[PDB]
RNA sequence: UAAUAGAGGCGAUACCAGGGGAAGUGAACCAUCUAAGUACCCUGAGGAAAAGAAAUCAAAGAGAUUCCCUUAGUAGUGGCGA
RNA sequence: UUUCCUGGGUAAAGGUCGUCUUCCCAGGGUUAGUCGGCCCCUAAGGCAAAGCUGAAAAGUGUAGUCGAUGGGAAACGGGUUAAUAUUCCCGUACCUCUUAUAGUUUCGAUGGAGUGACGCAUGAGGUUAACUACUGCUAGGCGAUGGUUGUCCUAGUUUAAGCAUUAAGGCGAUGAUCUUAAUAGGAAAAUCCGUUAAGAGAGCUAAGAUGUGAUGAUGAGUGCUAUUUAGGUAGCAUGAAAUGUAGGUAGUCAAGGUGCCAAGAAAUAGCUUCUAAGGUUAGGCUAUAAGGGACCGUACCGCAAACCGACACAGGUAGGUGGGAUGAAAAUUCUAAGGCGCGCGAGAGAAUCCACGUUAAGGAACUCUGCAAAAUACGUACGUAACUUCGGGAUAAGUACGACCUAAGCAAUUAGGUAGCAUAAAAAUGGUCCAAACGACUGUUUACCAAAAACACAGGUCUCUGCAAAUCUGUAAAGAGAAGUAUAGGGACUGACACCUGCCCGGUGCUAGUAAACGGCUAAGGUAGCCGGGUAAGUUCCGACGAAUGGUGUAACGAUUU
RNA sequence: CGUGAACCUUUACUAUAGCUUGGUAUUGAGAUUUGAUUAAUUAAUUAGGUUUCUAACUUAUAGAAAUAUGAGGAGAGUGCCAGGU
């Protein structure tokens, strides 16, 4: 992968990277039969209010229709025909053409290239690509994109540079070490890709300029302290006061450390340890 | 200055037409009242404006 | 899908029944209470509606329901304060 | 929404007058297959059977259906009326179909697929309206006053769509049309699966140019009758006067090409094609002849006395045309065509108010303050420090030249001669340097007394959240978050960058611990760091509290303060 | 100044959204010993602790629904009562 950095000709260029595309099949428009032409979100519910704020207007961009759920293509091999930028999310997508002639994306894995064969199902050989359900995994391996209930794609790791270490087996259950740190009981039963998910410079960049941010729309962020009493717990700011009170979010819910997860959630059963500050 | 009455006309026609007062509880509520006090006008559809 | 039958909405800036139900006040504050089931909202029909032929009133011997005159500002209730 | 045209009139209204008006009265005026809608499609969005959730009223939301500033069949020139025209008329094209004829064969769906289908920045190159450079060529003048029947002057020399011809340039031979084998497509298909064995295949797109359209029309002018202010003007006739070269703007070729990452609408329309149930002139295609054009808007104002500001108001007011000279340019100024001379005027110019022009000597002594003015300004050259993140600072500072004629020179410019007080001769077109404070810098906000040191910001740190996530709005459903997944999301704090960021767990938050928590410095007492000069004369200024509500420096930057 | 009004803040007072705990209905069947109580270690009840099977119930896929399959589980969720914030 690479950084790929900029001589400092006006005040703003001094400190902006960007990545470098060149493990990228470049020159590339998507494929016309995956993608369609979407709005920009900007945080708004149906209702119309703002439920998310400080998301505004970004880039256009088109959405590509991905598939975390390998399932209904076992046994059917396919072949990488190019290697995408995707820009709805941090990864690469491959695009296969699978055997039978229709064509899909992937979340790009660290290290294929264009013209691999990937297999997936029970019978694929252990191979950086392939989707096998968890039974089938050895353990020792580095998975991503695991699926949580048969059936339903994968929901847990996807995002660019990360992967899941598999520490034991036992039961109905594999235990997972997930990037956040935590050890997590996945159902055996579920598929899962194998290897590392490749553009692992994404997070290296430094961004520049405010202008970039908000290209990837993202609007300013206020803090609490430039406030009015009335607008958030923290205002008052009469000469730079410090809140005055112990730190809160703009509802009053308190935020350095309080914990928010439920504390008799569902799936209590299947987190062994949480992960670590 | 540009001010306050910047004269569209589908909006005019959209927001408070006679479709538009029909379409809800308060909009017919309006038209009722309106019709009780002996309007010459009852909606901003007399205006023949399409 | 077919067959008929009954409804949609308006009218009464009136009345009745059901549901929702404040606030301005008084208590020289107010929080109980009061205002008050008031305004208003909503669902129903009628020409009246609702209710209506006692598992009742109540210590008198009466005998469905409703509306008046009295009982009576009485019996009680009320931060026993209003 | 009649304000448009014709005629008549002046109660009011027009900031005056009025014979006039957007005033009043009467009459008249808007002709569509090719324009804009309607229509077939969809963006955001709205409604929405069913399902689900709620005292009611409804809220969510799938299948669907509506929703243009978008995408889809077709036309241009000229003339005519007191006012209307790509709508009427003259001349000349094109697209849809109803029926029938004759060459005829697979048509048929709201279904499947392709096409439809898209960014920004940015040269360079191919032609070109308008426009001027020159010449022919027409028409008129040939000039009260020196010269002017000829290197004279003035004006014009025009003309589309469409059709026919061809083809700059771009994309192409790495495959763009096609001809068959296999078919895990969901209706199943002789199309699409573009996935694979072959091996026959270079064309596609395209401005522009020429002819035709067009002995047509238009036409400066010239010719009759009327009018007349003695100046031209109402009808009315007639008239290529080069469809010349050179230069070339703005499109256009071009949804091109070349690079970059922020990776740049959909379509159930249109075009193309495919098959089921059903059909085998029932249809469809390739032609010809005939006729079928829906419904509505069509006047006028539209940078303004006709729109929006109570007004006939110094305002706002979308988009396409944007002449000529100077110039790099749409700057400045002048001017053509065209449109106007602001809807109270006339005499006198007292003081004074307001907006400007000029100045002896002095040059910030005025004043809270070099406020306001003044001045600097361009092009081509010379020459440019400290400091620094090595990019900048910087147009640093400072200095020279600019006319005209001749000659040289591609041109910039050089040389000579000559002219002036001035020779980037008008206008437009930076004042600079030094020091300090704060903020990194672009930017944003107090509509209507604050444009800033405030906010935003890149960056960094802490904490929460494993996805029917946390979180937010709701009694809920549900949605956002998110058709996302810890290299992520949410919140708090600090604010480029450089050196540092220490001590304290008593109290209060959070799960005995945690201070990059609220906070303090007995729980622990704060670690690092933070007179001289200037002036004759200086309460100003410059040099000798407190560490993530941050401490101390810092290039560059600033309608900031001194 | 008025036993004015409104807004804001708090370790002012009093309610309450929301959050959280317990009990109960939804909610069944097993196994086991932790006990208390009642009489005679035994027997009859009952709170729990550690576990189990799925048919209630709810998650994933297909479907308009029905229904089926793969996983959780009498837990959770939702009412009512009570205890905190």
């Amino acid at each position: 992968m690479g950084i790929k950095t900029y001589k400092p000709k006006t005040s703003s260029l001094r400190y902006k990277t960007t990545l470098s595309f060149d493990d990228l099949s470049k020159g590339n428009d998507p494929l016309k039969s995956l993608t369609k032409g979407k709005k920009f979100k900007s945080g708004r519910d149906s209702s119309g209010r703002i439920s998310i704020r400080r998301r505004g207007g970004g880039h256009k961009r088109k959405y590509r229709l991905i598939d975390f759920n390998r399932r209904d293509k076992f046994s059917i091999p396919a072949r990488v025909a190019s290697i995408e930028y995707d820009p709805n999310r941090s990864a690469n997508i491959a695009l296969l053409v699978y055997k039978d002639g229709e064509k899909r994306y992937i979340i790009s894995p660290k290290g294929i290239k264009v013209g691999d064969v990937l297999e997936s199902g029970p019978n694929a050989p252990i191979k950086i690509g392939n989707a096998l359900p968890l039974e089938n995994i050895p353990i020792g391996r580095t998975v991503h994109n695991i699926e949580l209930n048969v059936g339903k794609g994968g929901q847990l790791i996807r995002s660019a540079g990360g992967y899941a270490m598999i520490l034991a087996s036992d039961g109905n259950y594999v235990t997972v070490k997930l990037s956040s740190g935590e050890m997590r009981l996945i159902f055996k039963k579920c598929i899962a890709t194998i290897g590392e998910i490749g553009n692992e410079d994404y997070a290296n960049i430094s961004i520049g300029k405010a202008g970039k941010s908000r290209w990837l729309g993202r609007r300013p962020k206020v803090r609490g302290v430039a406030m009015n009493p009335v607008d958030h717990p923290h205002g008052g700011g009469e000469g730079k006061t410090s809140g005055g009170r112990h730190p809160v979010s703009p509802w009053g819910q308190p935020t350095k450390g309080y914990k928010t997860r439920k504390k008799k959630r569902y799936s209590d059963k299947f987190i062994i340890k949480r992960r670590n500050k | 200055m540009k001010r306050t009455y910047q004269p569209s006309r589908v909006k005019r026609n959209r927001k408070f037409g006679f479709r538009a007062r029909m379409k809800t509880k308060g909009g017919r509520l309006i038209l009722s009242r309106r019709r009780a006090k002996g309007r010459m006008k009852l909606t901003v559809s007399d205006e023949k404006k399409k």
